[PDB]
């Protein structure tokens, strides 16, 4: 049932089962307990340290293989004490730091080492035949294509040149995908991005901050890199260069709940200085450091940043960041949410419903919904049919997913048919019939 | 022109640090690998 009173706590009852009725090894136990919203700390990091002694048959496999909430697999051995036989492998496993050298050994028996062109990828010969756009659409698929291949051949050669011929933010994007050319390259990437660093353009050096972000992206690094760069820039007197080093600290940080990083970033945010762009994004990096762990200092800051705006501000596109960053800190959290709506409920109209549908979908994520979808449907039809705002309903679509996911692929069954006969049948203007994003979002494959 | 100046020689200063750290940990992790195999 969609409540968390069976969905949630039924994946209680095979725990034992790994634990002690089938094999004690534990392999599968460790990926039967994440599902309990990877609570982790007192469901799993409490219960895989006792097998131990399958090191060589589960050990080797499960905490390598782990890639998700990242600290617990640094938090056991690791830097803890490293008592734990083989700490130092164990703690190389979990923090993906492998994934540079691995990914390059796998990389090179493929025969795949060669860097492509985005001309290679669009086929320009095959096609039967404002550059500031075209450029700035060439440096993101050289970024995605070469990603974390160390090389590519519009950035190495000359990308001084390359830079010059995008405009404005396109550069600082355009020098960002040098970090993502070498994602996971932690320490590699750093020193080909370090010729950014010193630009005379604050666009320039806020995406090469945002490039050393991306670089350190799911890798927990000895050396903290990404915040020992990206911390001297949170508060500077730029806007520019605050969007890339606070984005950068996000992107590095990521699911680490980094109490360091947190204290740095969340004085941002009541800065005087900061556009509401930068509000949005502080908040959207607290929320993806902080991100399903419930953090207070987050959740409190992000929601008195939302009371302490004027109307005018929650009207701008950068404000839908702020619940944004609250939804992220309590993903998965079903039960610890309704305080946060609650809070929420004080805001007006224009912000509030786009905030409590926001949070209410960042927490019960995956569970299938038979009855609070039901007021999701009676909040998909039925405001702005008969009002003058036509705005009321439209993000409701777009979460309609969220809960449905892949609920055992029968709701993406219906889903689509759910939206088959549904506003594309019968919607509106743009409001709810801007469904395109949910059809997308539904399947990644 | 000065505080960046300033700022750029103290970028440089954390980044030649953090490049000889993350060289020095690459160096202890790869004689880790090459006594194992």
């Amino acid at each position: 049932k969609v409540c968390l009173y069976l969905t949630s706590c039924v994946n209680y009852v095979p725990e034992p089962e790994n634990s002690a009725l089938l094999r004690c090894a534990l392999g599968v136990f460790r990926k039967f307990s994440r599902f309990p919203e990877a609570l982790r700390l007192a469901l799993m990091l409490n219960d895989m340290e006792l097998v131990e002694d399958i090191f060589t048959s589960c050990k080797d496999v499960v905490v390598q293989k782990q890639m998700a909430f990242m600290l617990g697999r640094h938090g056991v051995f690791l830097e803890l004490s490293e008592d734990v036989e083989e700490y130092e492998d164990l703690t190389e496993i979990m923090s993906n730091v492998q994934l540079n050298s691995n990914f390059l050994a796998l990389a090179r028996e493929l025969d795949i080492m060669e860097p492509k062109v985005p001309d290679d990828i669009y086929k320009t010969h095959l096609e039967n035949n404002d550059s500031a756009r075209m450029n700035l659409a060439s440096s993101f698929v050289n970024g995605f294509v070469n990603a974390a291949f160390g090389q590519d051949k519009l950035l190495t050669d000359d990308g001084n040149k390359w830079l010059y011929k995008n405009k404005d933010h396109g550069m600082l994007s355009a020098a960002a995908s040098l970090g993502m050319i070498l994602l996971w390259d932690v320490d590699g990437g750093l020193t080909q991005i370090d010729k950014y660093l010193y630009s005379s353009e604050d666009y320039i050096k806020s995406g090469a901050l945002l490039a050393c972000g991306i670089v350190n992206s799911g890798v927990r690094n000895e050396c903290d890199p990404a915040l020992a760069l990206l911390s001297d820039y949170v508060l500077h007197n730029s806007n520019t260069m605050r969007l890339g080093s606070i984005f950068g600290l996000g992107l590095a940080y990521a699911g680490s709940n980094r109490e360091d990083v947190l204290t740095l970033l969340l004085p941002v945010m009541g800065d005087s200085k900061s556009s509401m762009e930068v509000a949005g994004v502080t908040a959207l990096a607290c929320g993806m450091i902080a991100v399903g762990s419930c953090n207070g200092d987050v959740t409190s800051t992000i929601l008195q940043t939302i009371m302490e705006k004027s109307e005018t501000e929650l009207k701008d596109t950068y404000a839908r960041w702020l619940p944004l960053g609250l939804g992220l800190n309590h993903l998965g959290k079903g039960e610890a949410i309704e305080a946060i709506l609650a809070a929420l409920e004080v805001v007006s109209e224009p912000f509030r419903s786009f905030a409590n549908t926001l949070v209410d979908v960042c927490a019960y994520a995956g569970s299938g919904n038979v009855l609070k979808v039901q007021q999701l449907l009676h909040i998909c039809s039925e405001h702005f049919d008969s009002k003058e705002k036509e705005e009321d309903k439209d993000k409701k679509e777009k979460k309609d997913k969220d809960k449905k996911e892949a609920p055992a692929d029968m709701g993406a069954h219906q889903g689509v048919a759910v939206l088959g006969i549904a506003l594309i049948a019968m919607g509106e203007e743009i409001g709810a019939e801007m469904a395109l994003r949910t059809f997308g979002h539904l399947l990644r494959y | 022109d000065r505080l960046r100046q300033t700022e750029n020689r103290a970028t440089r200063c954390k980044v030649e640090r953090l490049q000889l750290l993350l060289q020095q940990k690459r160096l202890r992790r790869k004689a880790r690998r090459d006594a194992r195999g």
